[PDB]
């Protein structure tokens, strides 16, 4: 729903220590571990890396 | 170590303490705690302050009570960067037969999981306690035999005492 | 899909033992002695358990070789490392102490 | 950091001008590199380098579409991630 | 005063997966069979979650809801198939 309680504007998103970010440094959170926003990383045979918040995972 | 001492005196390394009489230092052979330590890319150190490296990309054995079973821990390699002489750990996993036979598994956060449920510290079991030492690091301590360190951003840490 | 092979059987995951130790943790000639994590086992075919994987050849028997310099040495094979002579009776190496 | 004249030819790296273009050859080591006017690297480089040299020219083998292999090792089919 | 008696905690029952038992503490903590864990909390059906970052919001199946017990603001939601 359109719920009330404490946000912050549109270009800014929510970081776990209570600040809230632009997208640049938004972690994520692949498989539930929290990688930095920078973290290439890989396998043998995967090959994933963190960009702006996603996770961009290939084969 | 270049330096003079008047006789009697009592230096104190960390493992035990010496004593100066007649130009010759006295010493204990006690034992002292060992360090196994990952950290960096790929570099280990042995308990018996060993050095060197290996950059292999599987879940491999760091550590293991051998004539009993109290303990076992399993490092786990990634590659890490785009190079090839890059692979650092992602995670860490502890198990411990004394209680449930569980599976601990340190994160590559400071987060921790206990038989797949992550958990807030602390984590005040029986025996093993895991809290945050600086609010930006992972501590496990089993007994009083046994410690550990974060493994976040790789670099594991444990205490063994001379019982092992 | 596939049927596997004779030598070995197909397994499946139980829905009440966590301990699904299947295919996850392959037991080769490496790994036996070793403990092995596991969440739950998968959709494969495993060995019995009186025998193991060996190199894409399920051998029967725990007459496995005994690695060194990453060379192969069936069981009754010696080397000698130093003044000693070594043998590997079952799979460890056994060697003299001069 | 030093900024040096022009010609230049130490090290076995003799770096000349040729038709009003700049070059830089390396027979020792098996490569010419120039550029143009307008700039457009250029790299000429020996057959003794065939099914090796990977980069972001690719690697020297007959083939044109498995030439996108990452530093890991990786058939890529996307010529920008690479 | 002795008019004054709030509520403390609610304990969840769940006989469909394991016969757990939630509970939801003084807190916005949540504690499974002892163990307190961290939000969210996806298992099979159940879902635990936070909702501004200050309350918490279980969600079994998708015919019950919850709300936070900290301060003692508890709330459900049945859908009509009870
Ligand atoms: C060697 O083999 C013998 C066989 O009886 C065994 O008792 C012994 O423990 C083994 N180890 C060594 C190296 O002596
Ligand atoms: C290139 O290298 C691979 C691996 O050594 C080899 O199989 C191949 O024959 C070489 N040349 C060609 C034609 O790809
Ligand atoms: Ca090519």
């Amino acid at each position: 729903a359109c719920l009330e309680g404490c946000f912050c504007p549109p270009g800014l998103y929510m970081d776990e220590r209570g600040d809230c970010v632009p997208k640049a440094q938004c972690p994520c959170y692949y498989d539930g571990e929290i990688f930095q926003p920078e973290d290439i990383f890989s396998d043998h045979h995967t090959m994933c890396y963190c960009e702006d918040g996603f996770m961009h995972c290939t084969m | 170590s270049g330096k003079r001492y008047p006789p009697g005196t009592s230096l104190s390394r960390d493992c035990n303490t010496c004593i100066c009489r007649n130009s010759q230092w006295i010493c204990s052979n006690e034992e002292c705690p060992g360090e196994c330590l990952v950290t960096g890319q790929s570099h280990f150190k042995s308990f018996d302050n060993r050095y060197f490296t290996f950059s292999g990309i599987c879940q491999y054995l760091l550590a293991r009570d051998c004539q009993d079973h109290s303990f076992s821990i399993v490092i786990e390699t990634v590659q890490c960067a785009d190079d090839r002489d890059a692979v650092c750990t992602r995670s860490v996993t502890v198990r411990l037969p004394g209680l449930h036979n569980s599976l601990v598994k340190l994160k590559h956060g400071a987060g921790v999981a206990m038989d797949g449920q992550d958990v807030q510290l602390p984590l005040l079991k029986g025996d093993l306690r895991i809290q945050h030492t600086v609010t930006a690091s992972v501590r496990l301590s089993y007994g009083e035999d046994l410690q550990m360190d974060w493994d976040g951003r790789g670099r594991l840490l444990v205490k063994l005492s001379p019982v092992y | 899909s596939l049927s596997c092979r004779p030598p070995m059987v197909k397994l499946v995951c139980p829905a009440d033992n966590l301990r699904a130790e299947g295919l996850e943790c392959t037991k080769t000639c490496q790994n036996y002695d070793l403990e092995c994590m596991s969440m739950g086992c998968v959709s494969g075919c495993l060995c019995p358990p009186g025998m193991v994987r060996h190199e894409n050849r399920c051998v029967a028997l725990e007459r496995c070789p005994c690695f060194h310099q990453g060379k192969e040495y069936a069981p009754g094979e010696t080397v000698k490392i130093g003044c000693n002579t070594c043998v590997c009776q079952d799979r460890k190496w056994n060697c003299t102490d001069h | 950091d030093q900024r040096v004249s022009m010609p230049y030819a130490s090290k076995g790296l003799y770096l000349e001008t040729e038709a009003g273009y700049y070059k830089l050859s390396g027979e020792a080591y098996g490569f010419v590199a120039r550029i143009d006017g307008s700039g457009n690297f250029q790299v000429l480089l020996s057959d003794r380098y065939f099914n090796k040299t990977c980069g972001l020219c690719g690697n020297f083998n007959i083939f044109a579409e498995d030439d996108f292999m990452t530093q890991e090792g990786t058939l890529t089919s996307d010529p920008y991630d690479f």
